[PDB]
């Protein structure tokens, strides 16, 4: 089912360039 | 045809910015392998994926949406990446 998920996962993404990363 | 290797970029302690890395797909698993001894750092079944997303800079991985199932990394070639990915899925399927 495809309609967003580039977009759903391009936004999560940015959680991996904000500063943060994966809090351990 | 096998495993697959990407030299992607990753999130990793000490600074702020992304570490260039090295994935490896398997027709059983995903890996975060260290680009600098090729060894993998990383596992995650391939036929446990949910939904990624390959992008012209970068990829991603959702497999944990209960919590925290997206793993990305950045590499300009993605496509490359998914599509194999999802090629892969197809097969373990």
């Amino acid at each position: 089912d495809i309609d967003q998920m580039f977009s759903t996962l391009l936004g999560e993404m940015d959680l991996l360039t904000q500063s943060l990363g994966v809090d351990t | 045809y096998g495993v697959s290797f990407f030299l992607v970029k990753e999130k990793m302690k000490g600074k702020n910015k992304l570490v260039p890395r090295l994935l490896g797909i398997t027709k059983e698993c995903v890996m975060r392998v260290d680009e600098k001894t090729k060894e993998v750092i990383q596992e995650w079944s391939l036929t446990n994926i949910k939904r990624w997303a390959a992008s012209p800079k970068s990829f991603t991985l959702d497999f944990g949406d209960y919590q925290d199932g997206y793993y990305s990394v950045q590499t300009t070639e993605g496509e490359q990446i998914a599509q194999l990915i999802a090629g892969y899925i197809d097969i373990i399927l």
